[PDB]
């Protein structure tokens, strides 16, 4: 997952779920995206699917 | 099955907005986004129980999808959970109106904009939309906005979360239904 685009005012809302550095379920990638943006580029990707 | 309840595609879940019909045809509406690209859909996570097929899919530019009931033994409730719908109506400001979703549950607010314009991103953008003060999350998509009885939207997109509050964006159910030909019932 590449957040180069983010951030982004809105995002979809379907569920497909990413799980981060911060033991956090994501519920989809820009959700995570906007977070990761958001922390500055400090959460990162742990692994796909539910933490 | 009702609005608000999860629905799973092969790539993953969403809410199914309204249930419809057409003659003795009968259909859901989701968001467009959910039917784009999938083309089977259940009822469960497991993948045991089918719903039908995708029959139409606007998106971007709109957000609405339609798909069609191959499940010929699943309850078609006209509701959202219990709440009964017996019309759609165009939204307005100041407007009171509930969401349901299959991740978040039943929250409310107001209409606040219409025919707002939102960018999802890489050439997404939707047009048309109504603006409101209902939070929403992942697995939200979809989901029906109503006001009473009567049918109000779609569940798009937006920001913030149920937690610390948010915005959420849903399509105008009447230019869904009058595509398609359908009606609530």
């Amino acid at each position: 997952v590449d957040c180069s685009e983010y951030p982004k005012p809105a995002c979809t809302i379907e569920y497909r779920p990413l799980c981060g550095s911060d033991n956090k379920t994501y519920g989809n990638k820009c959700n995570f995206c906007n977070a990761v943006v958001e922390s500055n580029g400090t959460l990162t990707l742990s692994h796909f699917g539910k933490c | 099955i009702s609005g608000g309840d999860a629905i799973y595609s092969s790539t993953g879940r969403c809410s199914l907005g309204f249930n419809v019909r057409s003659g003795s045809t009968y259909y859901f509406l989701t968001a467009g986004h959910c039917t784009d690209g999938a083309t089977t859909w259940w009822a469960n996570s497991a993948r045991t129980t089918v719903l039908g097929t995708t029959s139409g899919s606007s998106f971007p530019n709109n957000d609405y999808g339609i798909v069609r009931y191959t499940n010929t033994t699943i309850p078609k409730d006209g509701t959202v959970g219990g709440q009964d719908i017996t019309s759609a109506a165009n939204a307005t400001v100041g407007m009171a109106v509930t969401r349901r979703g299959s991740t978040t549950g039943t929250h409310s607010g107001s209409v606040t904009a219409l025919n707002a314009t939102v960018n999802y991103g890489g050439g997404d953008v939707v047009y048309g939309m109504i603006r409101t003060n209902v939070c929403a999350e992942p697995g939200d998509s979809g989901g029906p906005l109503y006001s009473g009885t009567r049918a109000i939207g779609l569940t798009s997109g937006g920001s913030g979360n149920c937690s610390s509050g948010g915005t959420t964006f849903f399509q105008p159910v009447t230019e869904a239904l009058v595509a398609y030909g359908v009606s609530v019932y």
